[PDB]
This record gives structure tokens, C-alpha cells and sequence, in this order.
């Protein structure tokens, strides 16, 4: 559940 | 450089983390840093550019429970997903609301989607919340780390395997307090053991798998909940059908007591198989081993199918086929990139999953299985702001490794580049655990692309999982080394073939991808213009000792062993720093500006690592000489304790690599 896909 | 004590009687001291000494060696550290990074004047130029790309909705692939269906959303740019609610295909709970986000890390919703229970790191607490009216629960539960949260079909609570205040198996009833959950599991014998859980469908049967170790290998404990006296409030009479740690085992299906299988027994590249509990010795091919495709996952579908999830040459195949009997039904292909987050269960006729890659950003695809079981429509699809992805191209290639072995490698950059070597590079890679690294979207990795005209490769090494047990095996313990050779052999593929050059080559891993890119530039120091290592494993005769390394030695071994230590003292990042001008033939190379990266809370892998490693080079390198030929700077950036926190990092980290390959602006 990343936040962004920095 | 600053000063750091060494103890001759020599770096021992920084594994104690809250000294002044250590704490001192920080901010030194922390302030040379800084120092450095305000050298790197692309650093604000990335960062807005990383910003700008990143700024876009995402949705997470929905799922279903009973009459409804839930998903993560994300405006862009909020710190942490929202957890979200329809009733056909609302807010239910928004992190960043407390503390200005920690997401959501445990997410649970009860068969009948009264209930939703969750997990934040409260500095992981359990919370449940009733989904019509958004109240909480009182129920609060503490020590869970990486356990879901298993809801009974009864809608009366969860199984949960949480540690001491020695890995547990508890059960949770909804309106009790923590302390009296059912204790179903434990081994005091076998303290390292850890647990992995799960129920079937059809809700009859509690699953509980044991672990020793990282290594794909598991136990099979069956307990049958509709034949306890007076259910889970008896205390457990488990089943044991696999009581040994030889082969992998995730049970996919059941009809009564007839199972499938995944499993890696005596197929390193997974197959499906059956048994049926009630005559537990016969065991029998349902889908048997590809000798080509690594069968990665499977799930059950729309009541009589399957949905078999392979990878072949590191690009996935979606298989459709029939549970009963296990045949082929259709068959689709996918572009380079990666599927997964399939959570569809076997009573839902639609199927959804998510598409990633380094060129596409995020489609979530759904497979009416009922209706229009050919072709995949979109649901959602993530556009990325103000870039045009047919100006780029990925494209796979192999390449020997010293050994000869085959090394897959993607290799991303601009449509019709001239093959001169004036192109900056990066390459990623990890090797270990049987991870697979998929080429998966970064907002940052298009930033490199088009606004420092970058060339990007994923390197497929072995210690991976990708061509199965056999990749792995390859390259863990005695074979370790391999896994450098393969990285190693990849830049020098970029390098020969002509899209970079030696020293224009940046490499960047994290945790055991940490270990990778320090190896690395020991052994070969003259390829890189630039070293990136994420809170790696850089102390390979110690990191046992520390919190869960121990979990580890299934992969690296273990210095307590002879035979261990000998491979382990040869690749060991802190015992290997060497003056490569200090070499015949090899004068003009020095170590490739370097950057350490690690947090001061990881408790996952200790910063001690990262410190230790950190004080020699600089040693050896820097300061042990009067006008060392190091010019390139070596320093660590320290996370002091979210989209942003994250963006700042990798920010930092490619503006520094700017910096250090002369990489310009466009
Ligand atoms: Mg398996």
C-alpha cells in the first residue's frame, strides 16, 4: 500500500 | 570529513545506537552530507520535476465482500492512501488525517463489510471500525507486525499472529479485550519459527503455515473449525499434513477435504497439485511443473476456475483454466511490466488486477469472468502529467555472466538514441530471498529519463526467484558471489554495447540491494561513477545478531559455521574496502562517489550497518592518507524518523548522482 510511486 | 574514533582493541562502538559518540557521528555525518548536497544544484530541479510526475489519481484494485466493494484512492500527492467504499462498482477511513500520515498497513474487512479492521504504526495497532457509520470499536490490539487480520464466515472475529509483548497463532472474538484471545499456536522450542495464516473460502478450515527462515519452504497445519465441540472457545487439534521444512506449500482451493496446491516439491518452478486430507499420502499433479515458466501465484475464481499468474522470460502470462480438471482454457500474454494485487476469491465472477510498468504508470484491468471471460476492459487508468511515453522504449536482452549463465536485463531509454556511450546509466538490482524484480512505474526513473537524458536497466540477477528455486539456489549461500558476477557482467553489457560508459554507470539496491551495489563496488570500483545503497546488510559476520537478521542465514549463512564464514568473509562490504589505485595496472580508478542511505528507526535492517560501513570507507579511502586520490565524496543521507518524506529522499539521491556522473540538465 504505497503512497507514491516515487 | 570529520573525525571517527577507531578502536584498535574497530568500528564496534556505532552498533550501539543512543551513545553521544554515535549520536555525534550522526550529525557529523548528517552535516557533511548536507554539505555535499548543496553542491548538487539539481536537487530542487528534480524534486519539483518528481513532484509534478508524481501528481496523479491512482486507484488500488477493488475488491468485494458481500454487497460491497473497497479500494485505496489517491488524489496525487496526499501523504498516504485513503481507504474508500461503493455499492456497486465514500470514505471509510483517511490516514491522513492522523498525524498528517503512517498509512494503513493491515486492511480487513469482515465477510459480511460490517467491520473493518486496520493496522498503524501508532509510533502496529489493530483498530476495527463499523463501515455504516464509521465509529469505532473499542477493541484495540497490540504486537502484530506483518500478520493480516482473518475474519471468521461467523462475522465474530479473526485469526491474527501477533508476538509477545516467539511467534503466536491468536484468534480474536469482536467485544473482547486482547487479553483474552485464544492462544492456538506457539513453539517454545523453536523460538525463530514464524507464521504465516489464512482461511479457506468456504470458511471450514483454519490454514497455519510455519516458516524457518526466508527460504520458501513451509509447514501445512489444517484445523477444521465446523467440527470443535463449542468452536474456538475450547483452549489445538491441528491436522499436520506437511510437518517438515522440504518443499513450499499455499493451499489455492477445496472441495470438503480435497485440496490444491502450490507447491515447489520437487519443482523448483511450482506446479499445482491435490490431495485430500482424509488420505493425506497421495499426492497428485493438477497442473503440472512447466519446465520453461515459473508458476508465481494462483487464485481460484468465479466457483470452478483458475487464474494461474506465470512469469516467462521476467514478462507475466495470465492462464485461465478449469479447476476440476485443470485445463487449458485461454491464455493472455502481457506487455513488459508487471500484473499483480489479483484478490479476487472463489465465489466473485469478476476478476481485477493492477498493471504497472516503466512506461505506464497504473491500469487496473478487470476480467468479467461470467460475461466476457476474452478480453481484458480497463477500469481505471493513470495518466501521467505532461509525458508523452512514445518519445521512450524498453527492451529486454541477455547477457553472459562470468560463469555463463544468462542474465535478463531490461533496458529502458530514448527511441533512436545513438549507441556513442555519452549516455548516463542507471542500474537497479537486488539478487536474493527468491524476490522477483518486476519493471514496475517510478515517477522519479521518468525524471532521469527525460530530464537528464538517462538510460535505465533492471538487472533479473540470480538470488532471485525468477526462473525459480534453481535462480535462487544459485546464487544464496556458497553461490552468493554469483549474484555480484551477474550485476557486475550487466554494466559491463551497457558499457560494450555502447549506451554508457565507465564511471558515467550509476547502481542503486536496497536492504540485501544494499549488500549488492557495496559488493559491487569493492570487486569493481572502476565501472561506477556512482553508488547508491539503502539501508543495506553491509556486516556480513554480524548481521545475525541484530533484531530478525537471523532469519537470513536460509540465505546468507551464518559466520558460527567454517565453512560459512570463508564464503562470507570474501564479499563482506566492511571487510572489503581496498585502494584500487593500491593495484597494478589500475591507478587511475578510484571508489565512485557514494551515497549510504538508511533511517534512524529501521529496525527491520539495523543503521548500524550502514554507519560501520560509512566510518571504514572514509578511513581507508579518505582520511588514513595525507592527499588521498578519493576525491569523490562519500557520505550518508539519514532519515531523521509519506509521498513527500519519500520524494525528498530519491530527490537527494538523483541529484547527487547528477552531480557525481557530470550528468546535465535538459
Ligand atoms: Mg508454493
Amino acid at each position: 500500500n504505497a503512497s507514491a510511486p516515487v | 570529513y570529520p573525525p571517527v574514533r577507531r578502536d584498535e582493541t574497530p568500528y564496534r562502538w556505532l552498533e550501539d545506537p543512543n551513545s553521544e559518540e554515535t549520536k555525534e557521528f550522526v550529525d557529523n555525518q548528517e552535516k557533511l552530507a548536507n554539505s555535499v548536497l548543496e553542491e548538487c544544484e539539481l536537487i530542487d530541479k528534480f524534486k519539483q520535476k518528481i513532484i509534478d510526475f508524481v501528481n496523479f489519481p491512482r486507484c488500488g484494485v477493488p475488491f468485494r465482500r458481500a454487497n460491497k466493494y473497497f479500494h485505496f484512492y489517491n488524489s496525487g500527492l496526499q501523504a498516504q492512501n485513503v481507504f474508500q467504499m461503493q455499492d456497486d462498482l465514500e470514505v471509510l477511513y483517511d490516514p491522513n488525517l492522523r498525524e498528517g500520515g503512517s498509512g494503513l498497513s493491515l486492511y480487513s474487512v469482515s465477510e459480511d463489510a460490517k467491520y473493518f479492521a486496520f493496522g498503524i504504526h501508532s509510533g502496529v495497532t489493530i483498530k476495527i471500525l463499523k463501515t455504516e457509520d464509521r465509529s469505532y470499536l473499542p477493541d484495540t490490539l497490540e504486537w502484530v507486525k506483518f500478520s493480516p487480520a482473518i475474519w471468521t464466515h461467523d462475522n465474530k472475529g479473526f485469526f491474527y499472529c501477533p508476538y509477545p509483548p516467539n511467534q503466536e497463532a491468536r484468534y480474536h472474538f469482536l467485544g473482547t479485550d486482547q487479553s483474552e484471545d485464544i492462544l492456538l499456536w506457539r513453539d517454545l522450542e523453536n523460538p525463530a519459527h514464524h507464521l504465516k495464516c489464512q482461511i479457506t473460502d468456504d470458511g471450514k478450515y483454519f490454514l497455519l503455515y510455519i516458516l524457518d527462515g526466508c527460504d520458501d519452504a513451509n509447514k501445512v497445519y489444517c484445523l477444521d473449525l465446523t467440527k470443535l465441540p463449542n468452536g474456538l472457545e475450547s483452549f489445538a487439534p491441528f491436522m499436520k499434513l506437511i510437518d517438515s521444512f522440504d518443499a513450499s506449500y499455499t493451499a489455492i482451493a477445496n472441495d470438503g477435504s480435497v485440496f490444491t496446491f502450490q507447491t515447489n516439491k520437487d519443482a523448483p518452478r511450482k506446479k499445482l497439485v491435490r490431495v485430500d486430507l482424509n488420505n493425506p499420502s497421495v499426492w497428485t499433479d493438477l497442473v503440472p511443473e512447466s519446465k520453461k515458466d515459473l508458476l508465481e501465484s494462483a487464485h481460484a475464481v468465479n466457483e470452478n476456475q483458475l487464474i494461474l499468474r506465470y512469469l516467462s522470460d521476467v514478462k507475466h502470462v495470465l492462464e485461465i483454466r478449469d479447476l476440476e480438471s485443470g485445463a487449458l482454457q485461454h491464455r493472455l500474454p502481457i506487455d513488459i511490466g508487471s500484473v499483480d494485487g489479483i484478490t479476487a476469491r472463489r465465489r466473485d465472477s469478476v476478476v481485477f488486477f493492477k498493471f504497472t510498468s516503466i512506461l505506464t504508470p497504473g491500469i487496473v484491468y478487470q476480467c468479467d469472468l461470467k460475461n466476457d471471460p476474452t478480453q481484458l476492459k480497463i477500469f481505471r487508468e493513470s495518466v501521467v502529467p505532461d509525458f508523452d511515453r512514445s518519445e521512450f522504449e524498453v527492451k529486454q536482452v541477455f547477457v553472459p555472466s562470468k560463469d555463463g549463465t544468462k542474465i535478463p536485463i531490461f533496458i529502458a531509454a530514448r527511441k533512436g538514441i545513438s549507441l556513442d556511450g555519452s549516455h548516463p546509466c542507471e542500474m537497479h538490482g537486488f539478487g536474493g530471498f527468491g524476490i522477483n524484480m518486476m519493471p514496475t512505474f517510478s515517477a522519479s526513473r521518468i525524471v532521469f529519463l527525460k530530464h537528464l537524458g538517462g538510460v535505465f536497466c533492471l538487472a533479473n540477477i540470480r538470488g532471485g526467484g525468477e526462473y525459480g528455486e534453481e535462480w535462487h539456489k544459485a546464487g544464496f549461500r556458497d553461490k552468493k558471489q554469483n549474484v555480484f558476477d551477474d550485476f557486475i557482467s550487466a554494466a559491463e553489457y551497457l558499457i560494450s554495447s555502447g549506451y554508457t560508459k565507465a564511471r558515467r554507470v550509476a547502481i542503486e539496491g536496497g536492504s540485501n540491494g544494499g549488500l549488492l551495489v557495496a559488493a559491487c563496488i569493492n570487486q569493481r570500483p572502476d565501472l561506477f561513477g556512482c553508488a547508491e545503497a539503502n539501508c543495506g546488510v553491509m556486516d556480513m559476520l554480524r548481521f545475525h545478531k541484530f533484531t530478525l537478521g537471523y532469519l537470513w542465514t536460509g540465505d546468507y549463512g551464518c559466520s558460527d559455521k567454517e565453512e560459512e564464514f570463508k564464503w562470507l568473509i570474501k564479499y563482506s562490504p566492511i571487510h572489503n574496502v581496498r585502494r584500487p589505485w593500491e593495484q597494478p595496472g589500475n591507478e587511475e580508478t578510484q571508489y565512485p562517489a557514494t551515497m549510504i542511505l538508511t533511517a534512524d528507526h529501521d529496525d527491520r535492517v539495523v543503521p548500524l550497518h550502514s554507519f560501520k560501513l560509512l566510518a571504514t570507507m572514509q578511513h581507508v579511502l579518505c582520511t588514513s592518507l595525507e592527499d588521498s586520490p578519493q576525491k569523490n565524496p562519500i557520505i550518508a543521507r539519514i532519515q531523521r524518523k509519506a509521498t513527500m518524506t519519500q520524494i525528498a529522499e530519491v530527490a537527494d539521491r538523483y541529484g547527487f548522482m547528477a552531480k557525481a556522473l557530470e550528468a546535465p540538465w535538459i
